[PDB]
């Protein structure tokens, strides 16, 4: 099963014929907030979507 | 584009690494590697100029 990013989406079971769904998981790129460094020494940390 | 253009020869011998790695040596994987990164980074920096 494709979609239309010529990406596969969709596979069937070969053991027991059922339509299982696959998606990709865990993407995101890590920030971290601060104050700046002059008063502070405390952040904060953001993980993209 | 960019999606589409993911899985282009590239003019090596396969489109998917994990063939690649599995059919021989690294040795004699490393050109196809090296031609596959040449290719997708060539295609990455058209997209951003773009
Ligand atoms: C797969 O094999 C199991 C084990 O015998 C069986 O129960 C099942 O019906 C089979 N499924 C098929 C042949 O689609
Ligand atoms: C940090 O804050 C103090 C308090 O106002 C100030 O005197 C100092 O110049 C600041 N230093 C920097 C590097 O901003």
């Amino acid at each position: 099963g494709r979609d239309i990013d010529d990406t596969t989406d969709a596979v069937r079971d070969p053991q027991t014929l059922e339509i299982l769904d696959i998606t990709p998981c865990s993407f995101g790129g890590v920030s971290v907030i601060t104050p700046g460094t002059n008063t502070s020494n405390q952040v904060a940390v953001l993980y993209q979507g | 584009t960019l999606v589409k253009q993911l899985s282009s020869n590239f003019g090596a011998i396969s489109s998917v690494l994990n063939d690649i790695l599995a059919r021989l040596d690294p040795p004699e994987a490393e050109v196809q590697i090296d031609r596959l990164i040449t290719g997708r980074l060539q295609s990455l920096q058209t997209y951003v100029t773009q």
